[PDB]
């Protein structure tokens, strides 16, 4: 239907994300080799040779597909994407070269190219008695570690307010025609009282009788984006806790079979869980016309910056109001995601990763020096998504509720802004 | 991919007819090219690995051909390179390298592969080669062997006892000149029943079932008429289906001097097990059945073949079971398939841990093996839920017309078409 994948149609052509797909995908069969043939270089038995030997066969991998396309809202994260890698067992490539010098005969030196193996993989384990307390104290600690740093921005946004109420005072002032409401706002931001000039212009002194103005609103805009994005990146709680495992692998045989390969593979099992917070009606539609980037927020703290422009001349009153509409309209995004915080998002992550190993290599019964370097080709993914969630007491609704009236305060005072 | 979809619960009680072997009649059919008479072969079923090996030898240059007996007169092979598309698919087509160097004079073998059931410890089919009197040499993977005469006769010394190491050595020792001696061999009843073959044939071998046997070479055999014998798997893993259902099932042509130790553990747990010589019954009275603690060991005493017919009725029964693993330390594919149905077990090194549960829901699972294809569609028949088997092409391997059987006793189950 002209989509790629996870995409699918809502309104007026616009483009959604369908939850029966991303959170239930369904996985395939598939039925490929990875290195199904390899040499064996070197001299074996005192005669050097090169030839093209196969391996072994049967690999079932279950994988998904991988989606990044549109995320959930305007400026948040990526979707919760089901990732599952399933391999039949766990195949590792090992260029091993074994070599023994022992009297006249027994003499040889093979090089091993690409050599794999097909164990088990004890993928039945949990942890769901140590992700537990790490959630406890987070939030238990969350209001005393980043408690200096949350009211930082309310005492910020609140004074923003109070400079936008004072610059609508000198708007309303060319229409009535008042000049002791407007030269005495200007002294107000120097040392003393005086006046710079005195002329019966009235934009000659409201471009230079704001100039300091300019100067302490545009720091707040700069900060604001700093004070804002800081916050939903500490939403990621994706933390966890594995143990060790080791893995015991005998009978290699391979090229002429008569030398004996063993080892210990130490794995690392990990087990990981994360958390985050959204809107609730917030990822039900989305789209890509109105999504504006943080670009368009650096441009409207220079506007009123320029030194040189013939804007206050040509129709000064489709400049000065048109700026508010835009900020308007900043507040209004940026206001989903502060109204009713509930948990919607969580995944879980289980993947084995690879550390140290010990191997040897024997050849009826005698000691043989091993000089080789396993690799990892084929290791172990997991990541689903669940919907529940077992302590909830203590919750960042109530916190961020007081943020919501602030920002309803500031998007009610332009709109009252007219011509 | 076809898959099977079986409901229930129901119930299984009936008759059921035992078909042919699959392990023994797989070194018959190998025998033929050295006996230079056109011999008589029974009771073989039509399996996936049967109507493989027939299209292998017809490429050779021997004409076969089969309706309602198996006549193979192999005598006019002149073609020695075998395809790979051939020997890659099943993993007894090794054997075959003995008669094509003890009559002929040279041959070409590639690397087989068959399930993944271990590293394929092929480590004993190439030194019973240097002993006998061969040259060992390769280029890319075909395993060239040239000798003038016939194999001479030597005492060999083995370290461990393996699966085909036993019918390698045998098969190409029997118009060799020379005593050979086999020194800790395989008393698994597919070579009891192997060894009946080459008595009607002219062979002098006396000492079945003994880690000592004594070959006496002779010169030149011919033909013989001999029925191959029931296989012994197929009949154990009926009376699993049955025991978990709590009913009763009496089977028909069957051997129970091959499964002595099979049904001795049996009776203690509380089941009327009735010998014979052609039929054998067994019945639960309703009981729950209980566990063993059996180390798997080469035959008899509990052979190394009973590891997935008997891993289901342990998990159903109580107690705690523990089943120590010592020849398939490496096909541990049907224990993460059964825990996503709702039960718990720990493989600790090499030895699996069976709790006891009740019974399971049914879910999608995937049969990758051969003896764990059995385990995962018997258990549908119990289980409350719809059971969804991938890759069902193991089953048709060693079992010939299953839906079909099941159908007789109760269970609903029907093919699905898929590539």
């Amino acid at each position: 239907p002209k989509l790629p994948r996870g995409l699918r149609f809502g309104a007026d052509n616009e483009i959604l994300n369908d939850f029966q797909e991303l959170w239930f995908p369904d996985l395939f069969i598939e039925s490929s080799d990875t290195h199904p043939w390899y040499t064996l270089k070197g001299r074996v038995l005192n005669a050097h040779l090169d030839d093209r030997l196969p391996n072994v066969g049967g690999r079932q991998v279950r994988r998904t597909p991988h989606r990044v396309t549109v995320p959930i809202a305007s400026s948040g994260l990526r979707p919760v994407t089901t990732v599952q890698y399933d391999p039949a067992a766990l195949s590792f490539l090992l260029n091993a070269r074994v070599d023994w010098d022992f009297g006249n005969g027994d003499s040889a030196n093979l090089v091993i190219n690409d050599f794999l193996f097909r164990t088990f993989a004890p993928k039945e384990f949990d942890f769901s008695n140590s992700l537990v307390p790490r959630y406890t104290q987070a939030f238990s600690a969350f209001n005393a570690k980043y408690g200096t740093m949350i009211g930082e921005g309310l005492e910020t946004i609140k004074y923003l307010g109070l400079l936008l109420r004072r610059l609508r005072e000198g708007y309303r002032a060319v229409k009535r025609g008042d000049l002791r409401a407007l030269r005495r706002v200007i002294q107000s931001y120097h040392n003393g009282k005086w006046k710079p000039a005195t002329a019966g212009n009235l934009w000659l002194e409201f471009r230079y009788g704001l100039m300091p103005l300019f100067y302490d609103i545009r720091d707040v805009m700069l900060d604001w984006q700093n004070r804002h994005d800081k916050i939903q990146r500490l939403l990621r709680f994706s933390v966890g806790h594995g143990e060790d495992y080791v893995v015991e692998f005998d009978n290699l045989y391979p090229a002429v079979a008569y030398f004996k390969l063993k080892g210990e593979i130490t794995l690392e099992r990990r087990h990981r869980h994360g958390i985050s917070y959204a809107n609730r009606e917030g990822y039900a539609v989305f789209d890509n016309g109105s999504l504006r980037p943080v670009s368009d927020w650096k441009e409207l703290a220079t506007a009123f910056i320029n030194p040189h422009e013939v804007a206050w001349e040509l129709t000064p009153y489709s400049f000065v109001v048109d700026w508010f509409l835009n900020v308007g309209d900043i507040l209004a995004q940026q206001g989903q995601l502060y109204h009713n915080i509930d948990i919607v998002d969580g995944f879980d992550r289980r993947d084995i990763r690879l550390k140290s190993f010990t191997i040897k290599g024997e050849r009826n019964g005698r000691p043989v020096n091993v000089s080789a370097s396993l690799s990892a080709v084929d290791l172990f993914y997991s990541r689903l998504h669940t919907s529940n969630l077992p302590f909830a007491t203590l919750d960042l609704d109530t916190t961020f509720s007081s943020f919501k009236h602030v920002l309803d305060s500031i998007f009610l005072l332009t709109q009252r802004v007219k011509r | 991919m076809d898959k099977f979809r079986v409901q229930g619960p129901t119930k299984l009680q009936g008759e059921v007819t035992i078909s042919g072997a699959k392990n023994a009649a797989l070194p018959i059919l190998f025998a033929a090219l050295l006996a230079e008479e056109p011999v008589e072969i029974q009771n073989v079923p039509k399996l996936k690995d049967v109507d493989t090996s027939m299209k292998l030898l017809s490429q050779l240059g021997a004409k076969v051909e089969r309706n309602g007996s198996v006549h193979i007169d192999a005598r006019d092979v002149n073609v020695f390179c075998a395809p790979y598309d051939l020997v890659k698919t099943m993993r007894a087509s090794i054997w075959a390298l003995g008669p094509l160097v003890a009559r002929f004079g040279q041959g070409q073998v590639s690397l087989p592969g068959g399930c993944t059931i271990g590293a394929r410890p092929v480590d004993l089919h190439i030194s019973g080669l240097e002993q006998l009197g061969a040259t060992i040499k390769l280029e890319e993977g075909y395993v060239k062997a040239s000798v003038d005469g016939r194999l001479k006769g030597a005492h060999i010394v083995m370290d461990k006892v393996s699966v085909g190491a036993t019918v390698t050595i045998m098969c190409a020792a029997t118009l060799a000149e020379g005593t050979t001696i086999i020194e800790n061999a395989a008393r698994e009843p597919e070579i009891v029943d192997t060894a009946n073959f080459l008595i009607t044939l002219g062979a002098k071998i006396s000492g079945q079932g003994t880690d000592r046997i004594v070959i006496e070479g002779v010169e030149r055999l011919g033909g013989g008429v001999y029925r191959v014998l029931p296989d012994r798997i197929e009949t154990g893993t009926f009376l699993v289906a049955a025991a978990i259902s709590r009913g009763k099932i009496i089977c028909r042509n069957a051997q129970p001097d091959t499964l002595d130790a099979v049904l001795a553990k049996l009776r203690d747990a509380g089941a009327d097990i009735e010998v014979g010589e052609d039929w054998i019954s067994l019945d639960m009275h309703g009981k729950r059945p209980k566990a063993v603690n059996v180390r798997t060991a080469p035959h008899p005493a509990f052979p190394t073949d009973m590891q997935a017919q008997f891993t289901l009725l342990n998990l159903v029964a109580e107690g705690t079971g523990f089943i120590t693993e010592t020849v398939f330390e490496n096909r541990f594919m049907h224990v993460p398939e059964l825990s996503r149905m709702g039960a718990h077990a720990e493989i600790e090194s090499n030895t699996v841990i069976c709790h006891g549960v009740e019974k399971l829901s049914g879910a999608q699972v995937m049969a990758t093996d051969l003896r764990a294809s059995a385990s995962l569609v018997l258990a549908g028949c119990i289980a409350e839920g719809t059971t969804v088997v991938d890759r069902i092409y193991h089953i048709d391997r060693g079992y010939e017309r299953i839906e079909d059987k099941l159908r007789a006793l109760g269970a609903n189950i029907e093919r699905v078409k898929g590539e």
